[PDB]
RNA sequence: GGAAAGAGGAGUGGCGGACGGGUGAGUAACACGUGGGUAACCUACCCAUCAGAGGGGGAUAACACUUGG
RNA sequence: CACUGGGACUGAGACACGGCCCAGACUCCUACGGGAGGCAGCAGUAGGGAAUCUUCGGCAAUGGACGAAAGUCUGACCGAGC
RNA sequence: CUCGUUAAGGAACUCGGCAAAAUGACCCCGUAACUUCGGGAGAAGGGGUGCUGACUUCGGUCAGCCGCAGUGAAUAGGCCC
RNA sequence: GGUAGCGAAAUUCCUUGUCGGGUAAGUUCCGACCCGCACGAAAGGCGUAACGAUUUGGGCACUGUCUCAACGAGAGACUCG
RNA sequence: GCACCUCGAUGUCGGCUCGUCGCAUCCUGGGGCUGUAGUCGGUCCCAAGGGUUGGGCUGUUCGCCCAUUAAAGCGGCACGCGAGCUGGGUUCAGAACGUCGUGAGACAGUUCGGUCCCUAUCCGUCGCGGGCGUUGGAAAUUUGAGAGGAGCUGUCCUUAGUACGAGAGGACCGGGAUGGACUUACCGCUGGUGUACCAGUUGUUCUGCCAAGGGCAUUGCUGGGUAGCUAUGUAGGGAAGGGAUAAACGCUGAAAGCAUCUAAGUGUGAAGCCCACCUCAAGAUGAGAUUUCCCAUUUCUUUAAGAAAGUAAGACCCCUGAGAGAUGAUCAGGUAGAUAGGUUGGAAGUGGAAGGCUAGUGAUAGUUGGAGCGGACCAAUACUAAUCGGUCGAGGACUUAAC
């Protein structure tokens, strides 16, 4: 462990703001479309997490034009630029996988200040 | 990954909306399909009107799996649907209008005139 | 550079855009025709009459500079 | 009644014929992130049909909007063409 | 051998859906062809169900609270042509 | 010298008869046709609601039946008395 | 066709699982002829390395059909394989139809139903140990006689819209990119599982009661999940070459003044053959090689490759174990100590403990506080257990030659 951890430490990123799964985030991926370089932006409720180290992934649900989609990402790509916390979330669990079979209404998540 | 006898909606304005897989072209032997796939196909349920009617036996491209694509960075993407749009022999839509939101490797596999009509393009 | 007129430009504000012009798809009913009722009603511009028209405050487009397109 | 279907806002008066917002089909421009439109106004076009006209001139006259007024606008309308 | 779970697909298995899985309680709404008029009928297809307070005419209804899930375990029709 | 009714049939050899249906593809199934090897009226003919741990064909739901296998619990198996 | 063989018993077809062999070759490789312009083809010769698909209908082979493929080869092996599976079909006892028979009954006509036993002795096949040998006793590193695995193939881009051809159409020979099926490892990622991990919740019973918990109900049920084992996940592979050949094609050349690949001489030439790549291997009784370590008591049968005794180098018994495992073996350690348990910090994972406080009539909510708990994972630490001991294990033959 302690090994892996000092030649991987020199590539973790900074720059993370704190959240937990059941807030709200906006992601500035990175796409490329032939030569082009462009920005995206990527709007949902966090809800996975699973770590420990380089390693470390989250993952985004989105409903867009009536079908819901996935996204996930590691913590620590260069290919992201932005992680940005716009609301919090009041949450019980870790995993919130019960999200997947439900719509509208009953997928409504409560806010909360910190 | 779709097999032989799954099951797609069809996210096209052809007069389809189930379709059943017959073969998965490619190989020789070869599994399952995945986005960016070509694929032969039943219609097992039309639209009342429409230029294609059930019964009949027409080749699609999947987008939009549920089991979804791998990206060269680390980074994966899902949806909830399998889906299908149904082609003209040189990758045109038989319709006008895709529905519903639509997986980039179609531009690798060079659908271009369907990643035009696509409403989001993931 | 101090000059007053004539001719342009966008802006704030008033009034008009519910008229005039088109068509007959819907509609078997107070929709229309004819005869009445409202002690259950509204009405800018126009005409008449009576009475007012006091004294204060905080802004904003334009304009000038600047960011993303 | 105003491309098909819902809604309100401003206003004395509209749920509005060349206004706004949302949904739908269709057409169009895009650097893909996005944007634009509605002749059942007058001419005109393609299509359907046995079958039905000019992409004209002027506000001199009558009526209409605004302005104190000269005036500016008016495919209403007055004339010309087949 | 006897049990529990399984990505994506969902009878492509086999002589044959064999074996498994699925339905299963109570209350309410609804329910076709045909018929010997009794039936068919639990046809099919859908909704409610926990806890606290107030009122409860009576049987219940309103206000609030919590979880992924309220016949929160065990026991209990798959259906159609 | 076989009438009504029915007929590739629990009966039809040739035969997977021919035509329509259902499937992407149907020697099984359903509808019809009549050229009934070898139907036929109480060893009854032809219908028929209700019923069946009967026989057959097709759909929805559900699934380790299958693509194609993986993990876990217990009993034998394995070592010692 | 015959009746040698088996009647004190030799169990039929399709399917399943697992294959192997022949070549009269289905694809891929190499060639000669063409009534071969090019693109496609016809036919004959050489070639068995590898490859040769999923459904529908029938008990079905056979067959027809659908959608693909480079291709969807044909035979042998008790028409391979039931002490390995199935029992749909044929061929027991029940019942029915047509038909024959006076009848009892019958039909390679049909229909519905219908019991498949076996604890592996020997040889054989896959794995794993003990004994001795290899001529002093030991600890390691190895050569390779032999042997096994592997061996498939598509599409696009370029050469080039070039050669060819009226047009339509469209190459060889080279170079580059990316796939299908098959296969060797592995758990960082995407998922599966995860019965001594965390949480929620129903019924009833116990810890005297309240609060807080234990037992049982499939792990009671439901939502997650560490290590380990895993595919549908991730990485790699069948790369380029050399040698001798098959069909075929020569060069030089006479017998036979010419001609002729052949007799003497001399070449080219295939996915095939021997190497090249991977793995096993000196029980290869032909038992191979290199480096390092250790060096002499007692009586005599008679002196002899003699017996017996204590030892060296080294090894084992016994104990803590896991990266190993049915057992045994293998590997990590035994106080010259981190081998396993515990302790002290941490992590994955779960998701906000108990006891108080505050706001509510209450159910509950907020706060102290990313709290509490935490199997297998990561560091440190001799606190407990690896104590004390015993057993086995050399003294190196003879002949010839050179030094």
């Amino acid at each position: 462990n302690p090994l892996i951890q000092e030649l991987t430490q020199e590539q973790l990123r900074t720059d993370i703001p704190a959240f937990r799964p059941g807030d709200t985030v906006r992601v500035h991926a990175k796409v490329v479309e032939g030569t082009r370089e462009r920005i995206q932006l990527f709007e949902g409720v966090v809800i996975k997490r699973r770590g420990a180290g380089i390693s470390e992934t989250y993952t985004v649900r989105k409903v867009s034009n009536g079908v819901g989609v996935e996204r996930t990402f590691p913590l620590h790509t260069p290919r992201v630029a932005q992680i940005e916390v716009v609301r919090y979330g009041k949450v019980r669990r870790a995993k919130l996988y019960y999200l997947r079979a439900l719509h509208g209404k009953a997928a409504r998540i409560k806010e909360i200040r910190r | 990954m779709i097999q032989q006898e799954s099951r797609l909606r069809v996210a096209d304005n052809s007069g389809a909306r189930e379709i059943l897989t017959i073969k998965v072209l490619g190989g020789s032997g070869r599994k399952t399909a995945n986005i960016g796939d070509v694929i032969v196909a039943t219609v097992k349920q039309a639209t009342p009107g429409g230029v294609v009617k059930k019964g009949e036996v027409v080749k699609a491209v999947i987008v939009r799996t549920k089991s979804g694509a791998r990206r060269a960075d680390g980074s994966y993407i899902k949806f909830d649907e399998n889906a299908a749009v149904i082609i003209r022999d040189d990758k045109s839509p038989r319709g006008t209008r895709i529905f519903g939101p639509v997986a980039r490797e179609l531009r690798e596999n060079n659908f271009m005139k369907i990643v035009s009509l696509a409403p989001e393009v993931l």
